[PDB]
RNA sequence: AACUAAUCCUAGCCCUAGCCCUACAAAUAUAAUUAUACUAUUAUAUAAAUCAAAACAUUUAUAAAAGUAUUGGAGA
RNA sequence: UCUCCAGGCAUACGCGUAUAACAACUCGGAUAACCAUUGUUAGUUAAUCAGAAUAGGCAAUAAUCACACUAUAAAUCACCUAUAACUUCUCUGUUAACCCAACACCGGAAUGCCUAAAGGAAAGAUCCAAAAAGAUAAAAGGAAAAGAA
RNA sequence: AACUGU
């Protein structure tokens, strides 16, 4: 789940459980060569690739071998009419084997 | 998780998310509904309709009854705190 | 609420990172002795970067601590640190920590300490001596290197001799 | 100027009756125009040990009044060998054991080619174990010892009788004992303890040990035995012999002690690393004499030999030490037997690349005024007991 | 599985693939609890392929097919929420009386302005909490200067609104 | 260039590594003075025993590396009392050199690839690669061991190749001294070895693996590392004798290594028959790099009281067959 | 009838009148906008001078009675 | 493929998509070609590379292959004793011909390796003006070699 | 002083 509020965790507290998932993500075809097991995913840039293993094994019951995340930096050269600078949205690439 | 001394990174299992997937086999609510079905008259529910559909009968049948005081007004519902519930809905203690 | 770089728990003689931690209250009474004439070994004349005069190691008996050098102390040394104020004076020593009482007029000295109980904070620099102008008594005279002569109690403690860099005033 | 107090700290309302000052409290932040609340001690909860406090000593559950004097390796006596002695209660022989010495006068105990052996070893060990052009003594210290002992350990054919002996890694040791009434103990770790089935001989006969009644322990005025000592008030009596009972090799027969310090101020002076061993050394002996005698105070009928071998890769120091009596409460009676033989250079120097001087080698990679009397030495203690 | 995250074969290559309306907010709270729980995952697994098969769609620069699907799942998502929100915020109304999920309360920040502060759970106390006691949450004795300009700022804008009706006013009277 | 870690968690690692190597690795064992080998067992019950129940240490404070040490502490005891055990029926171990923990290292080019962009876009770029490994124990002799099969053999197996780059499976370019070592200068006399000794980490051990679901690449963790280390070692000795791609080597360079996971042992041997896997030196060589590899086997069952129960001779006899095993 | 150019009417403003006023998520004062401990936490002096006195020094405003008396280097 | 030139490669710092493919040929490159421009899409993959408990007790002796050897310029937490905790791999950085100098600047820019295997092109075309600038050569002479005052 | 196209 992403921009939501998590409870803190002390000492002896409760398991953390998202019982309703926001997290949105995108089976992308490979850019760059992959071995064919390896599979690309754009994920939101708040979700750890632990989520990612845990979303795919509970919510899509995948088995995952092995996982690798890279952060993609949006470019901000092109400006509008205005001449001010338009950010292209962030976006995290995973691959996961 | 948490980082101990030497920047090393101890995972938290409690603070690692677990993801509770209902079970979707043989549910009949799907992404879409068809443009047959009609739509319902909306009526969000609110404090006031919760109270009036859970707890006024309970308290509308120990009134007549006469069985009906103040210290069992938990009986009918009331928490007197949130604390020591999974979800506890005043401090929001849980992820959606 | 400056984070002290002094930060050792506790005193030693070991190079602190390096900074040795000097001790300027000559007669300390070290364990296993009494209030009275004791006699420590000067194990090694090192340079402190924190001061301008060079520091001397003082070890006897049970305690090891660091302290300024004067003039003629070196390593192996071995210097007296007496606080009995006895009826005659009591033999001194180049550098060596006794009650003005003890000591005999004339004498050079450095290390001294305007009131009883304050602690060495004149002739503490490399060269400076002051002269025991004058001595009655309980009462003694000591020129310190401000040019201000003072007059202090006997209790105050005085080592003897000049600090080291003996010719630093002759420097050309 | 001397400062009393540490020189870094240096460069009506609410007293009213009736009323209570009102306070930022329910602000929850501070405020200026609000009196400053007065907050009781926090509850967190549950107890976090990144925040826990270790109590003081007194508090303690096990505190004991009276002070115990721990020794552990770094402790570094002030008066050396005499407070050792006086410690230990022990009289000390100088040279090694007559036995010893006897061990490598027969032929077959030398090993073959044993000079060119412990040269090369001794080279192997400072250039060529690594690729380090100048290896430091951290390094190779603790590897010339072990190649010299593989060496050693290489007899085995000549002698099958050394398969009997085996080698632990860093073994605890640890007694405690009275003496003069004043409570010593010795914490020691380190060494490959080697362990043979059969206790070393006894090097001094039971008239011997008698003699030694005479010998009187050196005293040191004014300072303490205790000087030196961690005083301890929070303790456990405890005998460790380096091993759980029901080892296979009960008897200690050598204690290795090693200082691999590059630097000479960051190593031990040769008369404190004996002192360290001779409290060490006499420790695991007491262990051993407590376990099979028990607590009890008396002179040994049967003395317990244990060897300890002190080395820095370039200076070796052996050390035999004889157990004669229990009975260490007195300061006078029978004495245990040490021997001892210091300074023993394996070589005064040794260039980790060859020395070009002038545009001539005048110094090989090699050890410098090599002494092979002193591996003789050491082959003469690890052979003992056996040969 | 993998397969859930692409349409069905036999849809790809078409121009447009058949669906009906998105749900509505009454019949959600018909529905039971947990089977508005079940729902939102089904109605999020669609959501996830059409996302899947949108970004494909912008790596061959092609078009969505029925992009109208992706907006009506969102819209039954969206109404799901609100549903499980409504019954969550009648429960706590109920039994605690309070308005927010989160504690909260309105607070005075250093330009005087006065805006709800969100509390903040924390280890240990804000009396022991040193750094929010250095959070300021009072307004230095200067701002009641800009109070004053803030009212007048208020006036002006008024003032200028004023200004727009009548410059407005001109041109209705000369196009008609 | 690449760093290359011997032990990795890598999907098919060891045929990773063969690529680049030009290795075939078969299946099993290569083609081929009594000592009480029940001595051997009750000699090595009590080293388990010695190190678990007996020796008294001061505990570790990460409480994590407890049985990791404990299984360092075992493997090195036994590795000591066989050494002496075996020393009076095999002299050349007298002689014979053992490293413990000493670096192996290893450089070597396979592949290309071609600049795609950047000031130096097109130009044709070798992939660099280099392995470091520091065995737990290795055995190493002055006298080349008997050849486990002649030069130039041939056979039906064949070298893998990788799909992808070596970039896109993790593995890091750094620029960094380039080494080929031995475990000993070439100032050692022993050029050559015995057998090599390697302790997996707990991250790569069977109980972890099969619990990640890469049961089956544990054999493929045991693997890359024997044959990542065995190579990288047994070239550098070849290198010793002046041998390097153009000049290949006249004779097999063979060897073997032991990987043990702390409870399950494996035994792997090794042929270096080529030299030349640069494009140039590799253009006219019939020859290929062989490894034979035998599956991990538990050592020994429980340790109860004092008195180690289940331990398995068949591990100890290749052991003792390594051990007694001298060059012809 | 030519290229460069030019053409236009509202964007809004201004002054009085009237009126006072009392109306997403996430992150943040730590290093603001850094999801949880550190480190306690904080604005404001006669209003002056410029200026006038042709410089400059005390000094120099900021309904009728009446710009009168008084005050002032009796001068601005 | 030929002729010729000879500081190259990594990291730090900075920059922030200038990266790459495709499509354009108007604007930007201090002119074009060609793109560094314009538009579109892609990219940089980390358990290993990089970034992100406490209280007491107690420490004399530089380095220089550290040994000898001296010296002055003065140069070294640990470990013990207790208390407390009790099974971990996520997050973030990763592209480029790049940065500071108004610029595709001429210079400024930390460190390691290495000196060509790495990295490159002085020729927009034609003519062979004079004059001017730089370089080389001198019959005989030698201020109209490097020594003295 | 020599030296050299100064």
């Amino acid at each position: 789940a992403r921009n939501v509020l998590y409870p803190l965790y002390q000492l002896g507290g409760p398991q953390l459980r998202v019982f309703r998932t926001n997290f949105f993500i995108q089976l992308v075809r490979p850019g760059t060569a992959q071995p064919e097991d390896t599979v690309q995913f754009r994920i939101p840039m708040e979700m750890t690739r632990v989520d990612l293993r845990n979303y795919l094994e509970q919510i899509y019951n995948v088995p995952v071998a092995a996982v690798r995340t890279r952060v993609q930096h949006g470019s901000n050269r092109r400006r509008d009419h205005k001449n001010v600078r338009i950010k292209k949205p962030d976006y995290k690439v995973a691959y996961v084997q | 998780g948490i980082y101990t001394s030497d920047r090393k990174f101890v995972q938290i299992k409690e603070m690692v998310p677990e993801f509770v997937v209902p079970d979707l086999t043989g549910f009949k609510l799907k992404p879409y509904v068809n443009y047959r079905a009609p739509a319902g008259i909306d009526t969000p529910l609110t404090a006031k309709a919760l109270f009036q559909e859970t707890v006024a009968p309970a308290i509308e049948k120990d009134f007549k009854e006469g069985t009906f005081d103040a210290n069992n007004l938990e009986k009918y519902g009331f928490e007197p705190t949130q604390e020591g519930k999974l979800f506890q809905l005043y401090p929001k203690n849980f992820p959606r | 609420k400056f984070v002290s770089w002094k930060s050792r728990t506790k005193y030693t003689v070991k190079p602190v990172k390096n900074y040795r931690m000097i001790d300027f209250l000559r007669f300390r009474p070290e364990k296993e002795k009494a209030p009275e004439p004791f006699e420590e070994k000067v194990v090694v004349v090192r340079y402190d970067p924190c001061r301008s005069a060079d520091i001397a190691l003082v070890a006897g008996g049970s305690r090891k601590r660091w302290i300024i050098a004067t003039e003629n102390m070196k390593a192996g040394d071995t210097i007296l640190n007496s606080n009995h104020i006895g009826r005659m004076a009591v033999a001194a020593q180049e550098g060596d920590a006794h009650p003005l009482g003890a000591l005999p007029v004339g004498t050079l000295i450095n290390n001294v300490e305007s009131e009883p109980g304050r602690g060495a904070q004149y002739i503490r620099a490399a060269g400076t001596c002051g002269v025991l102008l004058r001595k009655v008594n309980g009462t003694a005279i000591i020129q310190l290197p401000s040019k201000r002569q003072m007059q202090v109690l006997e209790s105050c403690t005085a080592t003897v001799g000049r600090v080291s860099n003996v010719n630093h005033n002759q420097r050309v | 100027a001397y400062e009393w107090g540490v020189r870094s700290t240096r460069k009506r309302v609410y007293e009213i009756p009736g009323l209570e000052p009102i306070t930022y409290e329910g602000k929850k932040h501070f405020v200026p125009w609000l009196a400053r609340p007065i907050f009781p001690p926090w509850e967190r909860g549950w107890n976090d040990p990144r925040f826990h406090r270790a109590a003081p000593i007194h508090e303690q559950t096990l505190y004991k009044e009276e002070p115990c004097y721990i020794f552990h390796q770094r402790c570094r006596l002030l008066e050396g060998m005499k407070q050792a002695l006086w410690l230990t209660k022990t009289k000390l022989i100088e040279g090694l054991p007559k036995k010893v010495l006897s061990l490598v006068d027969d032929p077959a105990n030398h090993i073959e080619n044993q000079e060119q052996r412990v040269l090369d070893i001794i080279s192997h060990a400072r250039l060529w174990h690594s690729t380090e052009d100048i290896p430091k003594r951290e390094t190779y210290c603790p590897l010339i010892v072990d190649s010299l002992i593989q060496l050693c350990k290489s007899q085995i054919l000549k002698h099958p009788s050394l398969a009997r002996r085996t080698s632990a890694q860093n073994c605890t040791l640890a007694t405690t004992w009275n003496r003069e009434s004043l409570l010593l103990q010795v914490r020691g770790t380190s060494s490959t303890i080697l362990s043979a089935k059969d206790p070393l001989p006894v090097i001094a006969s039971r008239e011997e040990v008698e003699a030694t009644r005479s010998h009187v322990l050196e005293t040191f005025y004014p300072i303490s035995p205790t000087i030196d000592l961690q005083e301890c008030h929070v303790y456990e009596v405890k005998d460790d012999t380096g091993f759980q009972e029901g080892y296979p090799y009960p008897h200690p027969h050598t204690l290795y002690f090693l200082e691999k310090a590059n630097l000479r101020p960051q190593r031990f002076l040769p008369e404190q690393l004996r002192a360290k061993m001779l409290l060490f050394a006499f420790a695991n002996a007491l262990a051993q004499a407590r376990l099979l005698y028990g607590n009890t105070a008396k002179v040994l009928e049967q003395p317990i030999v244990v060897q300890s071998v002190g080395t820095d890769g370039r200076v070796f120091q052996f050390l035999v030490l004889q157990l004669n009596t229990t009975d260490l409460a007195s300061s006078e009676g029978v004495k245990n037997l040490v021997w001892t033989d210091s300074d023993q250079l394996l070589y005064r120097h040794f260039w980790c690349r060859p020395v070009i001087k002038k545009k001539v080698v005048v110094e090989p990679v090699g050890p410098v005024d090599f002494q092979p009397e002193t591996f003789r030495k050491f082959l003469a203690l690890y052979l003992h007991g056996v040969v | 599985g993998l397969e859930e995250f692409f349409d069905d074969p036999k849809n790809w290559g078409e121009e447009k693939v058949k669906s009906g309306a998105s749900w509505t907010c009454q019949q959600l709270r018909n529905k039971s609890n947990e089977d508005l729980h079940k729902l939102w995952y089904v109605l999020l697994k669609e959501r996830n392929m059409l996302l899947t098969l949108e970004q494909e769609a912008k790596r061959q620069r092609l078009p969505m097919p029925s992009p109208e699907r992706l907006e009506k799942v969102v819209d039954s998502m969206d109404n799901v929420d609100k549903v499980v929100q409504e019954r969550e915020d009648a429960l706590r109304l109920l039994q605690t009386g309070q308005e927010k999920p989160r504690p909260g309360a309105w607070r005075r920040d250093i330009f005087g302005r006065i805006v709800w502060h969100k509390f903040k759970q924390w280890p240990i106390p804000w009396y022991l909490n040193k750094r929010y006691n250095r959070r300021r949450f009072f307004a230095m004795p200067y701002v009641d200067r800009f109070i004053r300009l803030r009212i007048e700022k208020h006036a002006r804008i008024e003032a200028r609104k004023r200004s727009l009706q009548k410059k407005k006013e001109k041109i209705l009277h000369a196009k008609f | 260039k690449y760093v290359v870690h011997p032990q990795i968690s890598a999907l098919n690692a060891d045929r990773w590594y063969q690529s680049f190597t030009k290795t075939v690795f078969v299946s099993g064992l290569p083609p081929a003075p009594s000592l009480d080998l029940a001595a051997l067992r009750a000699a090595v019950c009590d080293c388990i025993l010695q190190e678990q129940v007996y020796v008294r240490r001061r505990r570790p404070r990460s409480l994590f590396d407890r049985r990791q040490a404990l299984a360092s502490s075992i493997l090195d005891q036994v590795v000591r009392t066989l050494v002496n055990l075996l020393a009076p029926l095999n002299p050349v171990l007298s002689t014979a050199a053992l490293d413990c923990k000493r670096s192996v290292d290893f450089y070597w080019l396979r592949g290309e690839e071609r600049i795609p962009a950047g000031h130096r876009k097109g130009h044709i770029d070798a992939l660099r690669y280099q392995i470091n490994d520091k065995p737990h124990n290795q055995i190493r002799i002055s006298k080349q061991l008997p050849e486990f099969v002649p030069l130039d053999y041939s056979i039906p197996t064949e070298i893998p190749v990788m799909k992808c780059k070596p970039d896109k499976l993790p593995l890091f370019r750094r620029q960094y001294e380039n080494s080929i070592f031995t475990g000993s200068k070439t100032a050692d006399p022993c050029c050559y070895g015995h057998t090599q000794f390697h302790l997996i980490p707990d991250r790569l051990k069977r109980e972890r693996l099969i619990r990640q679901n890469q049961a089956e690449q544990v054999e493929a963790v045991f693997r890359a590392n024997a044959i990542a280390s065995l190579f990288a070692w047994t070239g550098a000795q070849a290198m010793y004798q002046g041998f390097w791609s153009e000049a290949d080597v006249t004779r097999p360079f063979v060897s073997q290594a032991v990987i043990t996971d702390g409870k399950y042992f494996s035994f792997f041997c090794y042929q270096l028959n080529t030299l030349a896997l640069t494009v140039q030196a590799d253009q006219n060589n019939p020859r290929k790099n062989l490894c034979w590899g035998s599956q991990s086997q538990p050592l020994y069952e429980t340790v109860e009281d004092n008195d180690v129960k289940g331990f398995d001779d068949g591990t100890l006899l290749q052991i003792v067959h390594f051990l007694l095993n001298k060059p012809r």
